[PDB]
């Protein structure tokens, strides 16, 4: 209840941590630990009736975010773990079910079968990109194919539970919490050309409500970097 | 020199051997290891996780997220079937493309038990009851709620808990996992009555596979 | 993916059964094939959706069928007020292609 | 029986990955194969169950021959010899049959005379990162990852053409050895279009049935 | 005899092996050793010595001894650039043909740190000050003396000592080693004002090379 | 990673140094190579980083064959055999294909029939001084140093010509073994003109740029 | 390498030998045993039982 980091404070009341391991620290990489370790609340998305899903590429949603974004232009390298708090707040008269899954190395697929998607289309900075429940056509050149039953990666979307995940059932549950360690092949990588995590929120059972209730429900994502450090002097 | 004598099957290439081989690049000083999280030592750890079962195919929901949702509504006749699916393997069943059933298509003989978890994603104010019938191999599919009750079953009160587990065995009539309305869905005013159920499947941790082959999911 | 309708011109007296077909070049799914009806000097109206389901306000004389790459539409009893042009729509990829048109004139 | 489902018993299996021909006198006959795991679709779907892989490599070459139609007058041939050169990542690359890059001292090659056991050679984990990566969400061109580059192989005859043409085929066999795997991943549902990327066209989740009950 | 069985890859010539070989001349009684001074056990001992950097190329000094000398004169504007050179590897930089950079062209991946020593070969009566700016990879080249001071730097008083050391890292914008006039060159009567600087480079003893290839300095 | 930069890992690498042909019936076909390190320019620049070297020697021969155009009527040939004679420094030297110096008892030779593994042989540190010398500032003719003489190699067929001509090529591979090196030396900047000497024509120090700043 | 010397009768197929052989299917994990009754270790146990003698042949 009412946890705080730096100059921010959020409140909480069930956590699922990564692949079982907890994030920790390692020329010489220096340790900045107090200046940017805080809760970065992104803006809320609206869960409507015929909504399809959302995604965020994770070391890119915190690129225009304050002093964390200032520490990226000053540093060529870095390695960072995360802690993600997702909560949506509806009444007891709404009903639905969300899957909050955190995918490492999620290559997206382009709509044209020869090309590859562009950086403006793969990831909106600190802004959610949307799945669709129709097909993106082949005629446009560089756009992400977002048929949500394939999850944009050419796979069964029901089998996405092999990644570290959490269900949000409005009947019983209210929030989700993930703690994701640093997963990469190299120990310290180029932070400008690599988005090594992807946070997806997909409504399996759609939102429903009776006439009179509030016709859409907000979802609030909060990311807090754990064990961030960069390389330089 | 030392007298040797070469036997049959000497200068042959058997593709399934294990022999020492001369290294093309010695003196390279290979890159050391690194602790990356999430190591897989066996394929049965991939099968032990829960995955959503597309139990609502119906030829127009397969290109949707509606394939995973079982429709539940408050009708007027007491005693009806919600869903039902056989446990016959391979012949286009519903546990086929799931994350368990993708490993068991790489082998020819496998035999064990299955967890089946159901989750009621309806309102918090809706109540009701369900029967969860399992017919063993040899016994027919039940055609009433009554003779479904006379077999093995679980009565699932939705208002108490929102998740019910049912464990069956699955070996390479072979079974049925039908489910029935015991009572209707009682709902207050200003609450919707059309609710859905999701179904998860897993491996019940204790089984084995033999004789690896290649998957039928390719051109 | 183009659709061919046959016959182009169809004539039949009222009271009998007449049918038309719409054969696709490739495989179209059963849920993505629809039938429309355009009278002379009027906009089209959705008639049958997903190859078997009657729309709203349409009389029960019609029933669509077919699967794979061959689809059809049957009229059980022909009246006088349902003489128009009937098109079939599909979706395999983009774009959404229509039929050529089947004109029904009463005899 | 749980030792058949281990990672080594699942992936350390031999598989023919390439098949090319080359003839000695035609001045544009020499084989070439950039080593990638995305060649055969059945092995690719097995290696794409994991995000990061790390294995040794073992290759075996089944080289055969055939006598092409020459003119006349008693074609007699000695036993043929071939050269299989392996170019490491970042090495000089041949472009003709008579080129300097065949003779470089850092590209190790085997020489094998016909009629013997096939020429096996073995390649260690040759990369700078601590694991090969099957998927890469980023740029270096999108999703390439120039760090998991394993090299190239080149084949040619070493005998000059004596009286008649002779063309030869080669089948390369591929066997991952001492495999470590990390971060499992759902198996692919859609089909494979291009070798380089993950691009696809959408398909239904599963095959369908008539009614739910 | 003893039953043996020959495996694939037997009668082949892999050029990178290590096998025992039959000696062509036995019974020769080879000449013994002798203590000759100056043994090399590793190539990193060749790289650790200091070598002059041709930092003054300018397309007409390369066929001269003027390529090694940086011109320093007493001008009239306070704050100017003496020299400046990037640390981008291979693309015709100035540390390329030096005795360190001749070893690092035999490998493909190398990574470590670099000593850079400067020596003021002017008069004993001349005084002045210099800034020695290093821009890290990512930061731009400084365009004033002021923002060059706001980064990392060394202020080199010539009248006190005649040698200043600056250690940077060099990995396979990547860096800049610009240098600036802080004050002018104050000189007495009957002393020349045009002085020169020599620049030495070395290896800072702690780095590694991988994957030997052949040098691009050949036909 | 500092074991790749050792002296043995830098220099104990195989390199094709010679390539000659010879035919059996032409009475002037037999190969000949005086063993010197100054043959291939890439290996020479590596051995000239040191003043004094001392190594064992290991040679491997990749001998192939080809059927030359004969007249007619069913040329059939048995398997061929070659002789590779090694003349030590100060030994008798052949000058024809039928000469006495092939049969001398102090010039060790290998005999190898076609279709087998290639004929390796190994030569120790064969000199009177305690090290081979890459550079020599003096006279014996200027800068020759007759003490680092390693010998000569000669190749020929041993079968008489039966019905048709057959010509053969040989590629000699060179591998220094157990290398010791002394007195390092700056690497060469200018190009190589002649094999015997260090003669050159002057060139600029480095490639140039437009302005110093 | 190690100097060897192949003797006569080397690369032959004598059908009555006993040599080690390379297994076509390794890593198969063969099915274990089971106690089935009535094991035969020798053919003289088949001969020790009593059998009726057709001593009345007489061609019909």
């Amino acid at each position: 209840r009412s946890i705080t980091l730096g100059n921010s404070t959020i409140t909480t009341q069930n956590v699922v941590v990564g692949y079982g391991v907890w994030p920790e620290y390692l020329d010489q990489p220096t340790q900045p630990d107090v200046a940017t370790c805080r809760f970065y609340t992104l803006e809320s998305v609206q869960w409507m009736k015929n909504s399809a899903g959302w995604w965020w590429k994770l070391p890119d949603a915190l690129s225009q975010m304050g002093l964390f974004g200032q520490n990226m232009q000053y540093h060529y390298l870095g390695r960072t773990g995360y802690t993600i708090h997702v909560q949506c707040n509806a009444s007891k008269f709404h009903q639905g079910c969300l899957l909050v899954v955190c995918v490492p190395e999620a290559e997206m697929g382009c709509s044209n079968l020869n090309n590859t998607p562009e950086f403006s289309e793969l990831s909106g900075g600190d802004s959610a990109r949307m799945f669709t429940d129709t097909q993106v056509g082949e005629s446009n050149a560089k756009k992400v194919q977002t048929a949500v039953w394939n999850a944009g990666m050419g796979v069964g979307v029901g089998n996405l539970t092999i990644f570290p995940h959490q269900w949000i059932n409005l009947r019983t549950n209210n929030s989700a919490t993930l703690v994701m360690p640093y997963i990469n092949s190299v120990p310290m990588d180029n932070m400008f050309r690599h988005n090594n995590l992807t946070l997806m929120i997909i409504p399996f059972v759609p939102l429903n409500y009776s006439e009179g209730s509030s016709p859409y429900v907000p979802i609030t994502v909060t990311i807090a970097p754990m064990c961030a450090e960069y390389n330089g002097l | 020199g030392l007298p040797v004598m070469t036997t049959p099957g000497s200068t042959q290439f058997l593709t399934s051997d294990d022999f020492q081989s001369p290294s093309a690049m010695p003196q390279f000083d290979v890159t050391p290891e690194m602790q990356i999280p999430g190591r897989v030592n066996n394929l049965m750890e991939i099968a032990e996780v829960d995955s959503v079962v597309p139990v609502n195919n119906t030829e127009d929901n397969v290109s949707s997220l509606k394939a995973y949702q079982i429709p539940v509504q408050s009708n007027s006749d007491n005693g009806k079937q919600v869903f039902g699916f056989p446990l016959q393997p391979g012949a286009n069943n519903v546990l086929n493309r799931t994350l368990l059933g993708e490993i068991l298509n790489y082998y020819t003989h496998w035999s064990g038990s299955i967890k089946l978890t159901f989750m009621f994603c309806g309102s918090a104010m809706a109540t009701g009851k369900f029967l969860l019938a399992y017919s063993p191999p040899g016994a027919g599919v039940p055609k009433n709620r009554k003779d479904a009750m006379l077999g093995t079953h679980v009565i699932w009160d939705v208002g108490l808990q929102s998740s019910c587990v049912l464990c069956v065995p699955w070996i390479s009539a072979a079974g049925y996992v039908t489910c029935w309305y015991q009572t209707n869905i009682v709902v207050p005013a200003d609450v919707q009555s059309s609710c859905d159920i999701l179904c998860f499947v897993s491996a019940c941790n204790d089984f084995s596979v033999r004789m690896l082959k290649d998957t039928p999911f390719i051109r | 993916n183009v659709l061919t309708q046959s016959p182009p011109i169809m004539s039949a007296s009222p009271g009998e059964k007449v049918t038309m077909t719409c054969r696709a070049s490739s495989s179209v799914s059963s849920s993505y094939l629809h039938w429309y009806q355009q009278k002379s000097g009027a906009s089209p109206k959705l008639w049958i959706y997903s190859t078997s389901n009657l729309a709203s306000g349409v009389p029960a004389r019609f029933s669509g069928s077919g699967s794979g790459t061959s689809y059809s539409l049957t009229i059980s009893s022909v009246e006088a007020e349902d003489a128009a042009t009937y098109y079939c729509q599909q979706f395999s990829g983009y774009p959404l292609t229509f039929g050529a048109g089947t004109k029904l004139e009463l005899k | 029986s749980r030792s058949e489902s281990s990672i080594e018993n699942f992936l350390c299996r031999s598989a023919c990955v390439y098949y090319a021909t080359y003839t000695n006198n035609s001045k544009k006959g020499f084989a070439e194969w950039v080593i990638n795991t995305r060649q055969v679709a059945q092995l690719r779907r097995k290696l794409e169950l994991f995000t990061y892989l790390r294995f040794d490599l073992e290759l075996t070459f089944v080289i055969t021959s055939a006598q092409q139609p020459s003119t006349a007058s008693s074609v007699d041939a000695p036993v043929q010899t071939h050269q299989i050169m392996y170019v490491p990542p970042g090495g000089p690359v041949p472009t003709k049959v008579k080129d300097y890059a065949w003779q470089t001292s850092t590209n190790p090659s085997v020489f094998w005379t016909e009629g013997n056991a096939p020429p096996r050679m073995s390649i260690p984990f040759i990369s700078i990162g601590n694991a090969y990566s099957c998927f890469y969400d980023g740029w270096t061109v999108y999703g390439i990852n120039t760090l998991n580059n394993m090299g190239t192989l080149y084949m040619r005859h070493v005998n000059e053409a004596g009286q008649g043409p002779i063309k030869s085929t080669v089948r390369i066999y591929f066997k991952p050895k001492h495999v470590k795997a990390w971060v499992p991943r759902p198996p692919r549902l859609c089909q494979y279009e291009k070798q380089k990327n993950v691009n696809f066209s959408p398909i239904g989740v599963t095959t369908s049935r008539t009614d739910i009950i």
